[PDB]
């Protein structure tokens, strides 16, 4: 019903969005960081005691 | 006019702005959003049916 568009009635308008995209990034990664690494060839390996 | 000369009452520019403590407890208060456009906020369905 156009008619008087006056008081927060305005079509064509911008929104002011938000230029940042807050996102939690749990990455601590405690054990890994500190494990180590090693090469390997074959899908299987073992060590002996 | 020979007693009370405090600026002829010019006052509520500032210490008297107290509107602030109350906004303070505006904003640190569980009010709802409550709203009338539909909560989407751009209806705009064949000029704003609303």
């Amino acid at each position: 019903n156009p008619t008087l568009f006056v008081s927060y009635d305005q079509n064509g308008k911008k929104l002011s969005f938000a230029n940042w995209i807050s996102v939690l990034s749990p990455q601590d990664t405690p054990f890994v960081s500190m494990t180590g690494k090693e090469s390997i060839n074959q899908t299987i390996f073992s060590w002996q005691t | 006019n020979y007693g009370r000369g405090r600026e002829l009452m010019y006052q509520l520019e500032k210490k008297g702005k107290e509107i602030k403590r109350d906004l303070e407890k505006i904003l640190l208060s569980g009010q709802a959003r409550t709203d009338v456009l539909a909560d989407q906020y751009l209806t705009n369905s064949a000029a704003d049916p609303a």
